[PDB]
């Protein structure tokens, strides 16, 4: 499969209730497996998947001093954030980061990412070309001067490049039982009659995993977008995910309708029909 | 610019009377990140949920799954309650198990 | 494991 890492970090203000929290989480795929948060009692950068608890003492040195000095490097930026809004210092406000890498099939460098948002709408991105800015507004364009005159593009880079695949590359080794296995759905139809005229048939889902799946409802081999009834993705709480697609059919004609599945861990697509 | 929260309310498995499971409650789509949760058993509040950690999606909107243990029967009543900056009163979404 | 590098906006 193609595999990805990310790293999440969001800080958040709240005057008058002490300093901006801080937090990160990695991910290899749709798996976290480091977190920090400066509310923790004792901060530090904590294992969340098994396979990475067998790196040493020294691992978890570099990345939770990493953590802490975010912490306070957030806290700054969000000082900054206001001055460049015209923000006074009564508001709560968050700044987001996301940055990792992405694998094709042999394990080489897909593409790069590093973004940031603030108060939920986008701030500056890092360019595919992992040489070049996207600034969203005239604030992020003094960050892009700051940013284009110390290098950082360069230094993104070869972080992206290098250490990024590199460790990825690592994890999904000590990984290779879980986050090398895709699990494919378990599906099934339903039927919940309405009234006298109309039921809903629903087609289920189940304990997959990564989360990307597609699954719609056909008509007489006709997709059925826009009368289709489809809930995000949700976490079922055991690494798997869940999801459902809905259509509401008249009585006597649940046979015109297929639902069709699509997911990795699938050989090939799958049609189902409601069996009474 | 604020957005609120999508809610699902869910069992791990497909839930079976007198059968041991887990009741989950997905918030997701929400910014800012504040947000108060609940799991509700007959109208009362489940002690000791316990929640995923916080992260986002691309679009920088907010996730996390609320859970705990429960053994569903045919007349116990289960619920998520929701509270959040852009909700004016808390949003209560009941647990059906055919969801 | 985490970049090193310190982002100021």
């Amino acid at each position: 499969g193609s595999h990805s890492m990310r790293y999440f970090y969001t800080a958040m203000s709240r005057p008058g209730r002490g300093e901006p929290r801080f937090i990160t989480v990695g991910y290899v795929d749709d798996t976290q497996f480091v977190r920090f948060d400066s509310d923790a009692t004792s901060p530090r950068m904590a294992p969340r998947a098994p396979w990475i608890e067998q790196e040493g003492p020294e691992y978890w040195d570099r990345e939770t001093q990493i953590s802490k000095t975010n912490t306070q490097t957030y806290r700054e930026n969000l000082r900054t954030a206001l001055r460049y809004y015209n923000q006074s210092e009564a508001g709560s406000h968050i700044i987001q980061r996301m940055y990792g890498c992405d694998l094709g099939p042999d394990g080489r460098l897909l593409r790069g990412h590093n973004q940031l948002a603030y108060d939920g709408k986008d701030y500056i991105a890092l360019n595919e070309d992992l040489s070049s800015w996207t600034a969203a507004d005239t604030a992020a364009q003094i960050t892009q001067l700051k940013w284009e005159a110390a290098r950082v593009a360069e230094q993104l880079r070869a972080y992206l490049e290098g250490e990024c695949v590199e460790w990825l590359r690592r994890y999904l080794e000590n990984g290779k039982e879980t986050l090398q296995r895709a699990d494919p759905p378990k599906t099934h139809v339903t039927h919940h009659p309405i009234s006298d005229h109309e039921a809903t048939l629903r087609c289920w889902a189940l304990g997959f995993y990564p989360a990307e799946i597609t699954l719609t409802w056909q008509r007489d081999g006709e997709d059925q977008t826009q009368d289709t009834e489809l809930v995000e993705t949700r976490p079922a709480g055991d690494r798997t995910f869940q999801k459902w697609a809905a259509v509401v059919v008249p009585s006597g004609e649940e046979q015109r309708y297929t639902c069709h599945v699509q997911h990795e861990g699938l050989p090939k697509p799958l049609t189902l029909r409601w069996e009474p | 610019i604020q957005r609120t929260p999508k809610i699902q309310v869910y069992s791990r498995h497909p839930a079976e009377n007198g059968k041991s499971n887990f009741l989950n409650c997905y918030v997701s789509g929400f910014h800012p990140s504040d947000i108060e949760v609940d799991l509700l058993k007959n109208g009362e509040r489940i002690e000791k949920v316990e929640h995923s950690d916080l992260s986002f999606s691309k679009d920088w909107s907010f996730y996390l799954l609320y859970y705990t243990e429960f053994t569903p029967t045919e007349k116990d009543e289960y619920a998520c309650r929701v509270n959040h900056v852009t909700l004016s009163q808390p949003k209560i979404v009941k647990w059906d198990r055919d969801m | 494991r985490q970049d090193i590098l310190d982002l100021w906006i």
